[PDB]
């Protein structure tokens, strides 16, 4: 088993009022069966598109979760994951300064 | 573990539908027709899987179609059908379409005719060892004439005793045309057994040539006041000299 | 130079639940995607199909569903012989495809991992286990390469398959594949790590094809300290990255972020930090926080 | 034509080696198939052969050289099971579904060696009524070749080989009648290279 990478950034600048896409990037994980959840205040977001399921030259599996997103300077989004090599699932919050 | 086709001979008229069946092995998926003129040229004809033609040749005509429903056969039915048609058919399968070995069938021997009245089924005759042969060789050779016959639809075989025998048979190939000249003419075939002499000149021991002719079915009318040349058993017998 | 690659995902959970997905890449670009739901291949291009007729693709498809059905039967019974008996859950992954040189040159593979560890290569005319795999699977081998159209098969697709369909895959989807999309930066700051210092950062995204050259500068002098990201992938198939600069307090005036890309065509991007452009993006990119790094 | 086979027909002592040809005109169809037809059966297939060089199987090798599109088909101590025709099928390089591309086929006749040749002709009577003859060409040497009839009126069968399991016996056979009244076993033949040493009654 191998615990997953969580990266989530936006597509374009993070200009507030602006639509963009926001995308998260699940990679090293093992095995394939992951459960990925994008969040709008820590509430579901519905309309979560999901890149196909590949695999890299160590064998370890990635994904892409990507959603349309309007930013503004008072709300927060976040990539909850749920994988089998985790006790409890993963929450990285999108951080548009790093 | 066999591709099976029934029937072995077939006699049709021309314009006729003919149905040609074939049983594939088990578990293969890929399905394959040919035509075979005078034992010679394999044409390729049709490739069907997954219920649709995969590929066909320039040979199979608007007259040809095939098909495999569930439960039934793979056949092929020829609609309305010619002379030229006239071929033995095989049926093959395979577990891929290609790169990997088709499995043949024994094949249905197709004659589409004109007219029915050129069939003719064979006069079987036995011929007795040469004295001479058995005083300088003290082995007896008996010789079969199978004559008259149309179309070239026969097996011959020998029944030494009420059993088949297999040693020392020679049954010809191919047979001949008694008018190699005629476009329809009776062909005639023989076969040679032989013994040794001890076992010939046993009047106890008997001997038959067996020619089993592939002729018309019972649904074939049969307009001429003679006997009608069905799938018949013409064998003729002799027993031993002392 | 190209490499073609097809990643099939098998995953077993017990002897009636399984699932085979693969997803078809010629470079960084995915050509195709196999659900296991979907019955026939799926083209993710509008040309996936390369210049093979629509009877050549047919009976390309036909085989390959064949051989997903079979492949699912093969590996639920070599499931029963393998020790110790029934190890589920069972993940098998396989690549295969060709590396395409100039000319007719092209190099074929097809490579097997057994529970995310390469085990099985088909070389030659042979299925074959590689150094250090378990030596259990020399049996299932032996039983593997008894299938000879199975062998005929793979060394047709790996040998003359493979590197034809892409030829004309790289002729049918040049304006794709030579495609040059233009990258766009940022800039951001936050108090990370050591006391006193503050990391700049560099943002850049939207930029094929994927090479590319991104340093903290101070006029002409490249700041040995820049800590390039890894390439991370964009929705419409482009790139991002991303550059780091710890800085003392202060330290920030006079640094500049330098963009060099492909697309830009010898106009590369040069953004100064504390410059009107900077201070006019900072004011429309602000958010409500204080900052956690996990890394 | 798109496979080309050598020789038409061949003829091979018992024990003995047969070397078969083909050739292909389309470089697509490089990869080939040996086939075999026993007169009158479907075929069986030989052996395929889609890497070059050598394959073999028991007495069967199989040579091929794509870059010259050359497959040949070499047996070794021929059997009389051995005697049938020889198809070498090519298929088409990537081409997941398709049929057989056959050759004209070679005849392969593998004959065996007498021992003790004792040619003779000998007139034959029937078992129902004495009306009918036939002239029977026996015992003679596998050199000798019974040649084609040229008056319509009499029949020339081919050479038959006859072999008797127990006694460990063979010999070759050719049959000839005639539905004329002027018809003679030593007149009769007379087309045919027959020995000098021959016997008649
Ligand atoms: C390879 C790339 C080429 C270019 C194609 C571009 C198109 C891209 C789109 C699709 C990508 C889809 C993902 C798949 C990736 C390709 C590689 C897969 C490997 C190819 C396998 C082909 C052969 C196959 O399906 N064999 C299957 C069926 O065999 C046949 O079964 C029959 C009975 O039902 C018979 O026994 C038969 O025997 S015969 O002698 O009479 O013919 C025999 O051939 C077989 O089940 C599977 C074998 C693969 C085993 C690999 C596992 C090893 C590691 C553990
Ligand atoms: C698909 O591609 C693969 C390669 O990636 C290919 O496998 C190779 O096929 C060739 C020929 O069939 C093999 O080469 C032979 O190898 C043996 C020894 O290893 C040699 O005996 C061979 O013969 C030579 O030696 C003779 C002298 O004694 C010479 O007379 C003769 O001319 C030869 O030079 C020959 O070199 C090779 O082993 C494999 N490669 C591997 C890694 O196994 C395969 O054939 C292709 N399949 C198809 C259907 O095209
Ligand atoms: C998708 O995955 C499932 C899981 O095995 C496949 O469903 C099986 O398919 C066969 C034949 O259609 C059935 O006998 C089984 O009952 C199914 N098993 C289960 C657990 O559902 C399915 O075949 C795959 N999809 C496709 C298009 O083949
Ligand atoms: C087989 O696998 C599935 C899901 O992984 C599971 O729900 C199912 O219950 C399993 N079968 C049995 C008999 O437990």
């Amino acid at each position: 088993q191998k615990t997953p990478q969580i990266q989530v950034y936006s597509r374009h600048p993070p200009e507030n009022g602006k639509p963009n896409i926001l995308n998260c990037y699940v990679t090293q994980f093992h095995p394939p069966h992951i459960e990925i959840q994008m969040l709008k205040n820590g509430k579901k977001i519905p309309k979560v598109e999901m890149s196909d399921m590949s695999f890299s030259k160590d064998w370890s599996f990635y994904i892409l979760a990507h959603t349309e997103f309007t930013p503004t300077e008072t709300d927060t989004y976040a990539c909850r994951v749920k994988h089998a090599s985790m006790a409890e699932p993963k929450t990285v919050y999108w951080d548009r300064d790093m | 573990p066999k591709v099976l086709q029934i029937p072995s001979h077939q006699i049709i008229d021309m314009g006729q539908m003919v149905t040609l069946n074939c049983d594939p092995v088990s578990n293969h998926l890929y399905f394959y027709w040919y035509k075979q003129i005078l034992g010679q040229q394999m044409e390729f004809l049709v490739n069907f899987y997954n219920g649709k033609v995969m590929e066909k040749s320039k040979l199979f005509k608007d007259q040809f179609s095939v098909e495999r429903p569930d439960g039934s056969y793979f056949t092929l039915k020829i609609q309305p059908t010619a002379l030229e048609d006239s071929a033995v058919y095989f049926c093959a399968s395979s577990f891929w379409g290609a790169y990997a070995e088709q499995f043949f069938g024994p094949g249905t021997r197709l004659t589409v005719l004109e007219d029915l009245k050129n069939v003719f089924p064979p006069e079987v005759a036995v011929f007795e060892p040469s004295e001479a042969e058995i005083s300088h060789t003290q082995k007896a050779t008996l010789v079969c004439l199978a004559t008259g016959f149309y179309p070239d639809h026969v097996e011959l075989s020998w029944w030494v005793n009420g059993k088949e025998v297999h040693s020392g048979v020679c049954t010809d190939p191919q047979p001949l045309k008694e008018q190699p000249a005629l476009n329809d003419s009776r062909y005639a075939l023989s076969s040679r057994l032989r013994v040794s002499a001890t076992f010939w000149q046993n009047p106890r021991n008997h001997f038959r040539c067996q020619v089993q002719f592939y002729g018309l079915s019972e649904n074939d009318e049969w307009t001429q006041d003679r006997a009608k040349p069905v799938t018949q058993i013409v064998s003729a017998e002799a027993w031993g000299r002392a | 130079n190209y490499t073609f690659r097809c990643l099939q995902m098998s995953s077993f959970a017990n002897r009636s639940w399984s699932r085979t997905d693969s997803v078809v890449w010629l470079g960084d670009l995915q050509t195709h995607r196999w659900s296991n739901d979907s019955a026939t291949i799926s083209f993710t291009k509008p040309w996936s199909q390369g210049k093979l007729s629509n009877q050549q693709w047919e009976k390309l498809q036909h085989m390959f569903q064949v051989y997903r059905v079979s492949f699912t039967r093969d590996i639920q019974e070599l499931v029963k012989m393998m020790s110790p008996k029934e190890d589920y859950p069972i993940e098998i992954q396989l690549s295969a495809g060709c590396e395409m040189y100039p000319g007719n040159a092209s190099e074929s593979f097809l490579h097997v991992a057994f529970q995310g560890k390469y085990v099985v290569r088909f070389w030659g005319t042979s299925w074959q286990t590689v150094p250090g795999a378990p030596s259990w699977l020399d049996l299932p081998i032996k039983v593997l390469n008894a299938d000879q159209g199975t062998s005929a098969t793979v060394q047709m697709l790996l040998n003359d398959t493979c590197p034809l369909f892409v030829r004309g895959l790289l002729e049918a989807g040049k304006s794709d594949l030579e495609k040059q999309e233009k990258p766009v930066a940022w800039l951001s700051s936050v108090p990370s790590s050591a006391h006193g210092h503050r990391q700049l950062v560099c943002h850049v995204s939207g930029f094929y094809p994927k090479p590319v050259w991104v340093m903290w500068m101070r006029g002409d002098q490249e700041q040995q300290g820049t800590h390039r990201g890894d390439f991370l992938p964009n929705a419409d198939e482009t790139w991002y990255l991303q550059a780091t600069l710890d800085v003392e307090a202060g330290e920030e005036a006079g640094l500049a972020c330098r963009v060099k890309h492909s697309s830009l065509g010898g106009q590369d991007i040069i953004l100064y930090w504390g410059s009107l452009h900077h201070i006019l993006d900072a004011q429309k990119m602000v958010w409500n926080h204080r900052h956690h790094h996990h890394h | 034509q798109k496979v080309q086979q050598s020789p038409e027909s061949l003829s091979v002592p018992e024990g003995g080696m047969a070397s078969l040809n083909c050739t292909s005109s389309d470089r697509n169809f490089q990869y080939f198939w040996w086939y075999r037809q026993h007169s009158g059966e479907g075929p069986k297939a030989l052996m395929s052969i889609f890497s070059d060089g050598d394959k073999k199987e028991g007495r069967f090798t199989a040579h091929l050289n794509k870059a010259s599109l050359h497959v040949s088909l070499h047996i070794r101590d021929s059997q009389p099971s051995d005697s049938a025709l020889y198809f070498c099928a090519a298929s088409e390089q990537n081409n997941y579904a398709q049929g057989l591309t056959f050759g004209l086929g070679t005849r392969v006749s593998v004959f065996p060696y007498i021992q003790n040749p004792d040619p003779a002709v000998y007139q034959l009577r029937d078992s129902k009524s004495s009306d009918k003859s036939v002239c029977l060409f026996t015992d003679f040497d596998s050199q000798t070749n019974v040649s084609q009839s040229k008056d319509s009126d009499v029949y020339i069968t081919d050479k038959c080989v006859l072999d008797m399991r127990s006694m460990d016996f063979k010999s070759n056979s050719a049959v000839a009648w005639s539905n004329k009244s002027d018809f003679a076993c030593a007149n009769a033949f007379n087309n045919s290279i027959i020995p000098e040493d021959t016997f008649f009654p």
